[PDB]
RNA sequence: UGCGAAAGCAGUUGAAGACAAGUGCUUGUCGUUCGUUAUAAAUGGCCUCGUCAAACGGUGGAGAGAGUCGCUAGGUGAUCGUCAGAUCUGCCUAGUCUCUAUACAGCGUGUUUAAUUGACAUGGGUUGAUGCGUA
């Protein structure tokens, strides 16, 4: 004896454009909510530790948001002019901004009230103001004074190394992994330059050119690091100092840029890339940057972020405009004496010699129509299929069903005009998807063979008929069309 | 299986048994065990039984038994089907039985067609030997002489019901073809889905093509890509041929139909599917179901022999070479090359060796006295077989009269060293030999019409010990 | 695979060791080390003139030269470039025997002359090694030694294969360790083989074997790849390492003709399974694995070109096709003049694509059975009808037919036996010459039925059969291989409407569009042109014929007044095309109260 | 289970001012389909025509190849589109022709035009059979 | 039935004996033969072992649903009418635009390329069957 089939869900063959791994786990940041703010909002970061909450910076205030709750839950409001980075220390605990007036304030962060460093880095604005990843003590500073000090928290009167050498505002740097002597740099000159801390410094290293101005700058991994300026954004690899790759898909120019790897995702790693144009794409690195995945906002995007890799919780994609408008996706994550009188379940015998399980798994509960025709009952079957909310798939296979079973003619013979009404219905419905179109030209022919007579003396079948005649013709018209297009393009080739 | 309690009329049911009852018994002395022999009427060619021992604590089979199961193209000696309600396709009503009888023992003498040539196939990493039954792959494991496997590969009304009256009259999908890759990793399957009778779609058969794979533990093989009509609409895939290892190591395959059309389809890790790499246009209007294909161990040129005509396709630009076309006298049944040099074309009235470094026909024997019409075009392909580094071999069988034509046959194996210049050795058995291929050792196995793989190849104490024993 | 002509390196001098021209070769020597698939260098020994090496690329120039006297001849020299104490240098070693009295070791030290050395060798020098991590150079002597020298000539091991008169040794290197192995010459056409691994003794003996049958005086040898290649007497032996034993003997028969003493002979391998040889001023490219001649090329300004080193490709490994190899060319005149010449080979692909048909080696039905069961002389027949009367046809049919026993005009599954190709194209000759204008016999008949008709013959064929409406309608329906040009430029010149139908059949069935296409894209527009007015004025192929003409004419040619003719003929037809389909599936497919009268 | 169906044809891997071309090109780069909808959504087709004309030929090749993907998923929308097609493959023609492969990179349009095509002879015969039926009860 | 392509191209379905029924005659039948390649219909349908909830991983999608008198293109109705148009601020189909747990279908998560847990005493008895909910 064999268990009984189940009935197979029938597919046609694949259409372009299916759904992707990639695109079903992204789709996954349903919810959306919509903030505004008072200016645009510059620069994004998350915390590195849990909760994981995120600062966003806009006009003279840092706001952060908690992750689960997505609302205001710290205001930074000492800033006397626009403040321009917020990004977290690695362990999270501070909290670095910079101001049009130069000055760079460390915050303890969960505790607005305490300033705990004040620098006064230069007198033009200070617009990148970043921790090291690696050390935790030394403080980088860049300022279209167009030098990149490099500040320490314990001695803040004089910079530890001031790097130089660009010739244009510095408004991106980068921190490559496991070289933390190593700093990169990026100019609107188009050069990126890239400096080694452990020297004297003050003089690049080597410079890579990108041609157009540099938006931001991120090192992907200890090798490669990509660069997003102008119009497309490419990646680099230092040992050769040559680009590996460079995508132009984008249409504005690229702002902003950011990397998160080992999720829980499909994709490995992920490459979100803010455009300008509204747009935030998703690159593959393990597939030479391609796209996977994309979404449209109403105004420009100057800022991107997503959740760090260990996120613990709820993930978040945010983004920022210049309109202001803060845009947040989500992808959410008896008695005593009774239980002595049973306490045998939670056993699962490992102290046993022979372990011994018979118990068949739980199979998914068979539908109606299944249940019919397992039980024979054909004409139920068919009217099982013509209900209200049937999936389009579903209905179609048990017509294919009965078909194959032989029971065409068996499942229509007690019918009247009252119930083959639904069937047509559908057939009027069916006939024009190129899926369905040789079943209802099967099942149609049947009911014609068998209710001529009866058709004859119902006037309801007859409009079904000429309304079936009507967009069976139209089909015709498009199929014809259809093999004119088709001989059209055997001429070209 | 229905068991009757007739004390209040009531019942028991074992269902979806692998084929008709033609019998059952209470076999013990508390009737612990129920006996069973099923037909699997769907091998309309043979009468397939096999013996099944239920317990009868639970329904469950204590012991199943039966013989290889190939499917012959036609019926053989004096099969007779079982006796129905009605004449079907599958079965005889009373009056059909005694004139069918007539008409088969009329059919086996008179005519001249009688070809009962069977397919099969063998595993590489495990030499299991797979039949291809109706619907169904049989994998039968001759070392052991046991079946081991039965896996369903088509969709269809296969043992979701037992077909009755009419539902009896509906064919199930046929496996045409079922062929292994070199690495023997991939399954490849050709079925053709029949529609039923008294419709409009009635007229239009459903080619598809499947790849499967398992790992060498596992014992049940998994689809892994459907192809539906390939080729395009109600045009057969006559010809399945696996990669050599060279391209795609040996993830990869040749189809050919009845047009003239090559596919080549290959598995592409990135999409994790198989997909066609390469196409012919079978766009001139000649049909044939005569085709032969070979692929040279290098896998750079491929021979396709369409009806009277053989080509030279290069795998690189798959288009002819730039002599590629070779006429011969009639329609080619089997191309190969038995090595890298001579290549083994066999025509309806000939064989002959080529070589294709010379382009001269070495040796031709004429073939027309014993092989006429008796098969039709493309089961000489599995009648002739070739080893990879000895030579081939060529199967003719013939039928015993004396004194108009009598049902027994003989069979003769003829061993031909490459280039066909020497018969290493002569053998001539005493049935039918349906089947002859070359298992992958030395040896060659073939397959006789009663199902029997043949294959042609190179002190007190100890006292006290015995009456300790006995009790 | 090609061969790209030569161009030369340099001019020999005019010395008497090379006046021989066939010994040349023997006294120029290419240094191993420098000239390989990747480098642009030559460093070349010539006897009695200097050691030279030279730039292959962009032009041919002389970079360095180091005289040598003339009564010195080179016996072997290598040259390789490394690090020495760090300093990048060249290592140039050579050995020259003068007047076999003394034997000199040099050692050249070049800064990338840093140093210079020489010592008394004991032997002739033979083969020369510079190991330039290890600083040594390793050299081996006729008399069996293998010294092991530093860069200073100071000698660090010596080793004795026990034996003398060596006459081969050759380097090769396995998964990263270096070899070596010598043949011996021995008594009774015995040779010593042996195999050595370098590597407390630096030198270690792998294989020891002795090879019977093995003669050197007449034998060209070359190694690659762990196979030994041998051509000797036009048989080319394959013997494989590590134990020398022989595998495979290649008969080449173009060198079987050749007479011993005059015909100049070089053999030096190029890629895996494919060697060149040289035979006077004609080179081949064989494969060996086939037996195929690859490419051939002959070098008419040169008497003889000799065969000095060729660049071996890796090709299992190496995606490059293309490789150059060095030899001598000496030119035709009373005074003779010897020149240096490169060769650019493009080996291939190493595939079976290459070989097929190009084989340099040089039928009647069998019954598959000697000896109740149930059934299911070409030359003397030509020489009777090459007798016959020319123009009798009764005699040329009756003989053909009684002859062979044919029975009916057309070709049958019974005629198998006359299928030999030759005696078909013997008597298409006899046909053609016996018989000439409007009478035919009916042999041909027979024979254009035939499957098997001659290719050779197929050309101009409806031309031939054009004065006959019979025989050339014969010829469309069964004559195999019809031409499609001949086909397509009757196709189109046809007024006869039944001939036109047929003709579309034939060029359908046997032909791909892709092919037929390109055919129509040849032809004249007008013709193209009048065959569309035909349509305007079974049909399923016609039709399907007009749609091939169509788009062979393009876009740019069709023109509009024509185009709305069809366009309004098309429609009609479509019109009835659609018509006939409903036509065909057509034939596929209580009152309370009423008045009655009683029948009584 | 979960194994990819598929089907032969995949033939994936083997003038005028109210012209829209500018907000065209830019769409097709940058591949926003929002932005392309609204394009798509005219239907005059003398604004049809002056678009494609000017549109660079390159990107013509993905245009048809967008509108192929917007086709086979709704079919309702075969008509108006099928106006953009035939216009590409009538302007863009001669460039069509010398490209080096066509089938890999319209595989989508052979993939949606064979499928309707393969139904035309089961469609008329379904036609045919309601004509006979529609013509017998309206003459009695 | 033969040949062939799948399409089709040709060709068949004869004679005797016996029985049953109705009235020697008529029809139907054959666990009878010879010869030729040669409707159905005895009220008659497939077992049990464990269910439910909530996840997760791939495979498909005509997406499952709700809005926008916001656009684009059509089709078309009621009454009146000076045939130009009016009032229903008309209706329907499709595309577009906005949004939601991808909300929908399916296979698996006993090891697989990937991917799971939790609840229950899987019992007996009593009431309601005009059950419960909704119009």
């Amino acid at each position: 004896s064999t268990a009984r089939p189940r009935i197979i869900t029938s597919k046609a063959p694949l259409l372009p454009q299916q759904t992707t791994p990639e695109q079903r786990y992204w789709r996954q940041y349903t919810s959306a909510q919509l903030v505004k703010e008072h200016n645009s909002v510059t620069h994004i970061s998350f915390n590195p530790q849990h909760p994981h909450d995120f600062a966003v910076t806009s006009s003279t205030r840092v706001q952060i948001f908690s992750s689960r709750t997505r609302q205001v839950i710290k205001t930074f409001s000492r800033f006397k002019d626009v403040v321009y980075s917020a990004s977290f220390r690695s362990d999270g605990k501070l909290l670095c901004a910079g101001d049009a007036t130069g000055l760079v304030s460390v915050y303890d962060s969960y505790n607005p009230r305490t300033i705990l460093l004040s620098i006064n880095a230069s007198t033009h604005p200070t617009h990148v103001t970043k921790f090291h990843t690696q050390d935790n003590k030394i403080l980088a500073t860049a300022s279209d004074d167009r030098v990149t000090r490099l500040w320490d928290i314990s001695n803040a009167y004089e910079p530890q190394l001031e790097l130089t050498g660009a010739t244009d505002y510095v408004r991106t740097l980068s921190f490559i992994p496991a070289a933390p002597h190593l700093v990169a740099t990026g100019s609107y000159d188009g050069l990126i330059r890239l400096y080694d801390t452990r020297s004297s410094g003050s003089t690049p290293i080597y410079s890579l050119n990108h041609d157009q101005p540099v938006e931001n700058v991120i090192a992907v991994s200890p090798t490669q690091i990509v660069s997003c300026g102008g119009n497309n954004f490419k990646v680099w690899d230092l040992t050769s100092n040559k680009k590996l790759y460079e995508r132009g898909n984008f249409n504005k120019a690229v702002t902003c840029l950011d990397y998160v790897e080992n999720f829980d995702s499909p994709m490995q790693s992920a490459l979100i890339a803010s455009s300008l144009d509204g747009h935030v794409k998703v690159f593959d690195p393990l597939d030479n940057f391609q796209v996977k995945f994309g979404w449209k906002f109403s105004g420009p995007v100057l800022s991107c972020a997503v959740s760090p890799s260990t996120a613990q919780g709820n993930r978040h994609l945010v983004a920022g405009l210049s309109s202001g408008l803060l845009a947040i996706r989500t992808k959410k994550k008896k008695s005593n004496n009774f239980q002595r009188m049973m306490r045998g379940s939670e056993y699962q015998g490992d102290q046993e010699h022979i372990i011994h399980n018979d118990k068949v798994r739980s199979q998914r509960r068979m539908r109606a129509f299944e249940r019919n025709i397992n039980q024979f009952k054909w004409s139920e079957a068919l009217d099982n299929a013509f209900v209200p909310g049937m999936a389009k798939e579903l209905t179609l296979t048990v017509l294919q069903e009965l078909r194959k079973r032989g029971k065409v003619r068996v499942a229509l013979y007690g019918r009247d005009e009252s119930t083959l009404e639904p069937l047509l219905n559908w057939c009027l419905k069916g006939i024009e998807d190129v899926r369905s179109a040789s079943i209802v030209a099967d099942w149609v022919a049947v009911v014609l063979e068998l209710y001529g007579n009866t058709l004859e003396s119902s006037p309801v079948l007859q409009e079904l008929m000429i309304d079936l005649k009507t967009k069976v013709r139209h089909e015709i018209h498009k199929s014809k069309e259809a093999q004119r297009i088709e001989g059209m393009l055997q001429l070209l080739t | 299986m229905s068991l009757w309690q007739l004390e209040t009329n009531s019942q028991q049911f074992l269902p979806r048994l692998n084929g008709i009852i033609i019998d059952c018994q209470v076999l013990g002395p508390q009737g612990n065990y129920y006996s069973l022999i099923l037909q699997m009427t769907e091998n309309n060619s043979n009468s397939d039984y096999q013996f099944l021992l239920l317990n009868a604590s639970d329904l469950t089979s204590k012991l199943s038994i039966n013989g290889p199961l190939p499917v012959f193209n036609s019926t053989i000696k004096h099969i007779q089907q079982p006796i129905s309600a009605m004449n079907t396709k599958n079965s005889n009503s009373i009056t059909s039985l005694n004139h069918s009888k007539k008409k088969q023992s009329r059919k086996l003498i008179k005519s001249r067609r009688q070809d009962f040539t069977t397919n099969v196939e063998i595993n590489p990493i495990n030499k299991n030997l797979y039949f291809p039954h109706i619907s169904a792959v049989q994998i039968f494991d001759f070392y052991k002489n046991e079946q081991v496997n039965y896996q369903y590969l088509t969709s269809g009304v296969n043992n979701s019901m037992g077909k009755v009256r009419f539902e009896l009259n509906l064919q199930d999908p046929i496996i045409t073809d079922l062929k292994f890759t070199k690495d023997g990793q991939w399954m490849i399957t050709y079925e053709i889905e029949y529609p039923p009778n008294d419709l409009l779609s009635s007229k239009d058969l459903t080619h598809i093509l499947k790849f499967w794979t398992k790992n060498d533990n596992e014992t049940n093989w998994n689809l892994k890509t459907k192809v539906i009509n390939p080729h395009g609409i109600s045009v057969p895939i006559t010809k399945i041929l696996p990669s050599p290892r060279s391209v795609n190591n040996s993830q990869g395959c040749l189809t050919a139909d009845n047009n003239g059309g090559l596919k080549f389809w290959s598995f592409d890790s990135h999409e994790s599917n198989w997909c066609l790499k390469k196409i012919s246009l079978p766009n001139f209007n000649h049909f044939s179901n005569s085709v032969s294909l070979a692929w040279s161990q290098d896998g750079s040129l491929i021979f396709h022999g369409f009806d009277d005509k053989l080509q030279i396709l290069d795998f690189d630009t798959f288009k002819k070479f730039e002599v590629s076309e070779f006429t011969l006298d009639s329609e080619i049944q089997t191309v190969k090359l038995i090595n890298d040099t001579n290549l083994i074309v066999a025509t309806r009235t000939t064989l002959n060796a080529i070589n294709l470094l010379r382009g001269q026909v070495i040796n031709s024997f004429d073939l027309y006295p014993f092989v006429n019409g008796v098969y039709k075009n493309g089961h000489m392909d599995r009648l002739i077989t070739c080893d990879e580094r000895t030579g081939n071999i060529a199967l003719v069988i013939n039928q015993q009269l004396t004194d108009v034509p009598t049902i027994n046959y003989k069979s003769r194996i003829i061993i031909f060293d490459s280039d066909l210049s020497t018969k290493l050795g002569n053998f001539t058995h005493h049935e039918y030999i349906s089947w002859i291929g070359w298992n992958y050792d030395t040896d060659f196995i073939f397959l006789d019409i009663e199902s029997t793989l043949g294959v042609v190849g190179t002190s007190n104490s100890d006292i006290f010990a015995e009456q300790l024993h006995k009790l | 695979p090609s061969l790209s002509q030569p161009f030369r390196l340099a001019t020999l001098p005019k010395i008497a060791s090379l006046s021989n021209f066939s010994l040349q070769a023997d006294y120029v020597q290419v240094a191993d080390g420098t000239f390989n698939e990747s480098t642009n260098n030559i460093t070349l020994g010539i006897s009695g003139s200097s050691i030279s090496q030279y730039i292959i690329n962009p032009t041919p120039k002389l970079t360095f030269d180091y005289p040598i006297p003339s009564t010195n001849i080179i016996t072997a020299c290598n040259a390789e470039k490394g690090q020495a104490n760090k300093r990048n240098v060249e290592i140039w070693a050579f050995g020259l025997m003068v007047n076999k009295g003394n034997y000199t070791l040099n050692v050249i030290t070049k800064a990338l002359f840093l140093s210079q050395y020489k010592i008394k060798a004991k032997a002739k020098v033979m083969s020369i090694k510079i190991d330039t991590k290890n600083s040594l150079v390793i050299a081996i002597l006729q008399n069996g030694l293998i010294e092991i020298f530093d860069f200073k000539l100071t000698l660090l091991h010596s080793f004795d294969i026990s034996y003398d008169n060596l006459k081969y040794a050759k380097w090769f290197t396995e998964n990263g360790t270096e070899y070596v192995f010598v043949l011996c010459p021995l008594q009774d056409d015995k040779v010593c083989y042996k195999l050595l691994e370098l590597t407390s003794s630096p030198i270690k003996e792998l294989s020891s074997t002795i090879i019977e049958g093995f003669s050197f005086e007449n034998s060209k040898l070359c190694y690659q790849f762990g196979k030994l290649y041998k051509l000797n007497q036009g048989k080319i032996y394959i013997y494989s390492l590590p134990h020398c034993q022989l595998q495979q003997v290649i008969e080449f028969p173009m060198v079987d003709k050749l007479s011993p003493g005059d015909d100049l002979i070089s053999f030096q391998p190029v890629s895996v399974n494919r060697v060149l040889l040289t035979v006077n001023n004609v080179i081949y490219l064989l494969d060996l694995l086939h037996c195929s001649t690859l490419s051939q090329r002959e070098l008419t300004h040169v008497k003889t070109f000799q065969l000095l080193k060729s660049a071996v490709i890796n090709s299992e490994k190496s995606h490059n096709s293309k490789t150059i190899a060095i030899g001598i060319s000496t030119k035709n005149g009373p005074n003779p003049t010897s020149s240096l010449e490169i060769i650019n080979i493009d080996v291939g692909t190493n595939t079976l694509k290459d070989s097929l048909g190009k084989s340099f080696q040089v039928v009647i039905l069998k019954p598959l059975f000697d000896d109740r069961v149930k059934c299911n002389h070409c030359n003397e027949v030509i020489e009777k009808l090459s007798a016959l009367q020319d123009n009798d046809i009764t005699s040329f049919d009756d003989i053909f037919f009684k002859e062979l026993k044919i029975k009916e005009e057309h070709y049958t599954e019974k005629d198998r036996y006359i299928s030999d190709p030759g005696f078909l194209n013997k008597v298409l000759d006899l046909i053609f010459g016996k018989f000439s204008g409007n009478d035919y016999p009916k042999t041909l008949t027979f024979l254009l039925t035939h499957p098997l008709f001659p290719l050779s013959r197929t050309r101009n064929l409806l031309s031939l059969l054009r004065d006959q409406p019979r025989l050339f309608k014969q010829a469309i329906v069964t004559c195999p291989n019809l031409p499609l040009n001949e086909l397509l430029e009757e196709l189109f010149s046809i007024r006869n409407r039944e001939l036109l139908l047929d003709i579309s059949f034939r060029i359908l069935q046997d032909f791909t569009r892709d092919s037929i296409k390109q055919e129509m894209k040849k032809l004249s527009k007008l013709d193209v042109q009048n065959f569309i007015e035909f349509i305007t004025s079974q049909s399923t192929q016609l039709f399907q014929l007009l749609s091939l003409v169509l788009d062979s004419i393009g876009l740019f040619s069709l023109e509009g007044a024509l185009l709305e003719n069809l366009t309004l003929y098309i429609d009609k037809q479509v019109e009835i095309a659609e018509r006939n389909t409903e036509l065909w599936n057509l034939i596929d497919t209580l009152p309370t109260y009423t008045m009655e009268y009683l029948d009584i | 289970g979960n194994a990819r169906v598929t089907s032969g044809d995949n033939f994936k891997h083997v003038t005028t001012t109210g012209t829209v071309t500018v907000i065209l090109s830019q769409a097709l780069q940058s591949n926003d389909h929002s932005l392309l909808e609204t394009v798509l959504n005219n239907r005059d087709e003398r604004v049809i025509r002056d678009t494609i004309f000017r549109l660079k030929p390159a990107l013509a090749v993905i245009l048809l190849e967008r509108l192929a993907e917007r086709i086979a998923r709704q079919t309702h929308r075969q008509g108006p589109l099928n106006v953009w097609v035939k216009w590409c493959l009538i302007i863009h023609g001669g460039y069509l022709v010398s490209i080096p492969n066509l089938m890999s990179t319209l595989s989508s349009l052979h993939s949606t035009l064979k499928r309707r095509s393969d139904l035309l002879p089961r469609l008329l015969a379904l036609d045919a059979r309601l004509d006979c039926t529609i013509n017998k009860f309206k003459t009695l």
